[PDB]
């Protein structure tokens, strides 16, 4: 290979694998809040269905 | 947490129906034919407001 070769290749090489780097940052960083908030789509944990609510009057009315 | 708001005993005294339940079941169907508006302005208070202290008058 030419030297121009190995040198820009290693450049594309360098670029690459830094942008990965920071990527798997600021992936554990996302991680990290999403479990600490909830506020993400990630550890969202089910609740209730509220659909599941019937909405009928009852047979008492204090309800 | 709040105050409970109770109505006082003034507020709850009214004139009985002190009549029997073999009374009232033989009055039943002419009871809900002739009481049929205060009836069913009470129940549907009673139905809306969930509370019956929204609904005693």
């Amino acid at each position: 290979d030419a030297p121009e070769k190995n040198y820009e290749r290693t450049m594309a090489i360098l670029q690459i694998e830094s942008e990965k780097a920071e990527l798997r940052l600021k992936e554990l960083e996302v991680r990290r809040l999403m479990r600490a908030k909830g506020d993400g789509p990630w550890f969202q944990y089910p609740t209730i269905d509220k659909a599941l609510i019937d909405h009928s009057p009852k047979a008492t009315p204090d309800n | 947490p709040g105050i409970v708001e109770l109505p006082s005993l003034e507020d709850l005294k009214v004139q009985e129906v002190k009549v029997s339940s073999s009374v009232l079941k033989a009055a039943a169907h002419h009871y809900g034919a002739q009481c049929d508006k205060p009836n069913k302005e009470f129940m549907l208070c009673r139905w809306e407001e969930k509370d019956p202290r929204r609904c005693l008058e």
